[PDB]
């Protein structure tokens, strides 16, 4: 199947301050493996996954210095967006970035991604060709002209076909065991004045419950997830429905009733 | 513009009366990222409530998980209280133990 | 491995 790496970066300007808050989070196959946060007393890039402790000191020193450089880059770009949009530095503003790559079934680069959002809305994004930009509005068109003139797309396309694929290959080799894990859900059913099917303790988050109301899948905090789906039965007719749960951790899909 | 938070409040483990557990306030879909979350017991704030580390989603909206230990009883009520710029006043969400 | 950004916005 496919695989992916992503980095989610966030900068928030702080009025009357020079340094915005900068947070950077790494993801392999949508699982967080690294994080940096400018809020710490001595901020340092840190492993969020067991298999990342296999990397040595030069790794964490280098990623740390990179992150401080990115904090500066977002500080600049924030100042520029104030001008494009004629805003005041008296307000807090938010800039976000998603970058990384998807490897196909053949482990070759399938798709590269680089995109930015301002105030939580799409601003500019590098296209599938890793050559051209899509700008979201008139302000982003300024940036797009700038980046055309500077050839920034080349820098990114190099990274995406570069380091992104390499380091992803290596993060897959390192994280192999852990990343293949599946915890099967444990399920049960409750009656109310309304019957409810609970799936608890499962990983990864993709799951199907079928009898109806349902809640978005939620973290338990312990590395597993929870979901439930319910109906309103005809109050006298019990075994009103059967609850099936399909999840890739189950030897077979479960079946339950009240 | 700003996205108003969605809130779920639930225990990590199925609640038993008297048994040490963890209460979760899961807040999602919001923007800007700055947000303030509190946990309440019979209308009274709980100190020490730990924030998760904040992430954001594919659609750019922020999310986060607040959690603090708790010991459910038959009588005490629990709730989560969220202050965010998208709302003219903070939103409080009761803890329903079978929700 | 974190990408390093190019030209500023």
């Amino acid at each position: 199947g496919p695989h992916s790496m992503r980095y989610f970066e966030t900068a928030v300007s702080r009025p009357g301050l020079e340094e915005p808050r900068y947070i950077s989070v790494g993801y392999v196959d949508n699982k967080e493996f690294v994080r940096f946060d400018s809020d710490a007393e001595n901020p340092r890039y840190e492993p969020r996954a067991p298999w990342m402790e296999q990397e040595g000191p030069e790794y964490w020193e280098r990623e740390t210095q990179k992150a401080k450089g990115q904090e500066q880059w977002f500080r600049v770009s924030l100042r520029n967006l104030l001008g494009y949009y004629n805003q005041s530095a008296g307000g807090s503003h938010t800039l976000q970035q998603m970058s990384g790559c998807d490897l196909g079934s053949d482990w070759r680069l399938l798709r590269g991604y680089l995109q930015f959002a301002y105030e939580g809305r799409d601003y500019i994004a590098l296209n599938e060709d890793l050559k051209t930009w899509t700008a979201a509005d008139m302000a982003a068109q300024i940036t797009r002209r700038k980046w055309e003139q500077s050839g920034a797309a080349e820098h990114y396309k190099a990274y995406l076909e570069g380091e992104c694929v390499e380091w992803l290959h290596r993060y897959l080799k390192n994280g192999n065991a852990t990343l293949l894990r599946t915890d099967s859900p444990k399920a049960h059913v409750t009656h109310h004045p309304t019957l409810r099917c609970w799936a608890l303790g499962f990983y990864p988050a993709d799951i199907t419950l079928t009898w109806m109301e349902l809640v978005e899948t939620r973290p338990a905090g312990d590395g597993t997830f929870q979901k439930w789906a319910s109906v309103v039965v005809p109050l006298g007719k019990e075994q009103n429905y059967t609850c099936r749960v399909y999840h890739e951790g189950l030897p077979e899909p479960l079946t339950l009733r009240w | 513009i700003q996205k108003t938070p969605q809130i779920q409040v639930y225990s990590r483990h199925p609640p038993e009366n008297g048994k040490p557990n963890i209460l979760n306030c899961y807040v999602t879909q919001f923007h800007p990222p700055h947000i303030e979350i509190q946990m309440l017991k019979n209308g009274k704030k709980i100190p020490k409530v730990e924030m998760s580390d904040m992430s954001f989603s594919k659609d750019w909206s922020f999310y986060i998980l607040a959690h603090t230990e708790f010991t459910p009883t038959e009588t005490d009520t629990y709730a989560c209280r969220v202050k965010h710029d998208s709302m003219a006043e903070p939103k409080t969400v009761y803890w329903d133990r079978d929700m | 491995w974190l990408v390093t950004n190019g030209s500023y916005l």
